[PDB]
This record gives structure tokens, C-alpha cells and sequence, in this order.
């Protein structure tokens, strides 16, 4: 995990996979979405429009 | 080499709520009448019996 910009070894984009951690902002546990690791629950969201 | 786990479980959804089935057990029970009576020059009256 690197900070800051980083030069690797390798000398062609498709051997590298970047992940970019931003976690300002959290995001609704969506089925679409993978999962990140450890206790990723940080929040309640209430549902707006609720059955009356 | 790579590996997805997929979880789903079930919950009740918002509508249960107010949108949702009661099943009761029926036992004999008691009967109850309002019951209306006049007599000679009383006027109406009633009450739960
Ligand atoms: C009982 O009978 C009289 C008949 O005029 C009526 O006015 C009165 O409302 C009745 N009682 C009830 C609880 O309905």
C-alpha cells in the first residue's frame, strides 16, 4: 500500500493491479459492490420513503 | 486462482409492517349481547351483559 506515487520493477501496465483506498465516503452494502476486508460496517441509513 | 463468496439471507421486508397475516388459535370463549329493556313507564335502557 503506497502513499504516495510509487515506481515498480515491472515495466508493463497489464502486470500491475491498482486499487485505489478512499474510504472519506462510505457506500451502501451492495450486493454489486466487493466486500472490503475487516469490520467494513460504519454507518445507518434511514429509508426515506417507508410503507404507510 | 480467484475466489467469490456470495451471502444472502432473508429478512422481513418494510411492508410487514403494516402488510402482514395474523395466525391465531381459536379456543371456545364467551358470549356477549347489549341487551336494550323497557318496562311499564321506565324508558329505554341498556347495557353490556
Ligand atoms: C333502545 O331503544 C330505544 C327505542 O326508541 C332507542 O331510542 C335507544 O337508542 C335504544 N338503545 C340503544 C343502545 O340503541
Amino acid at each position: 500500500i503506497t502513499s504516495s506515487d510509487h515506481t515498480t520493477t515491472c515495466t508493463d501496465v497489464k502486470q500491475c493491479r491498482a486499487y485505489l483506498i478512499d474510504n472519506k465516503k462510505w457506500v451502501y452494502n451492495s450486493g454489486r459492490l466487493p466486500r472490503g476486508e475487516g469490520d467494513t460496517f460504519k454507518g445507518k441509513l434511514h429509508v426515506p420513503f417507508v410503507p404507510v | 486462482e480467484n475466489t467469490q463468496m456470495s451471502e444472502a439471507y432473508v429478512e422481513r421486508s418494510e411492508e410487514c409492517s403494516i402488510d402482514h397475516a395474523k395466525a391465531y388459535k381459536v379456543h371456545t370463549g364467551t358470549v356477549q349481547a347489549m341487551v336494550n329493556i323497557t318496562y311499564g313507564s321506565v324508558s329505554w335502557r341498556s347495557a353490556d351483559v
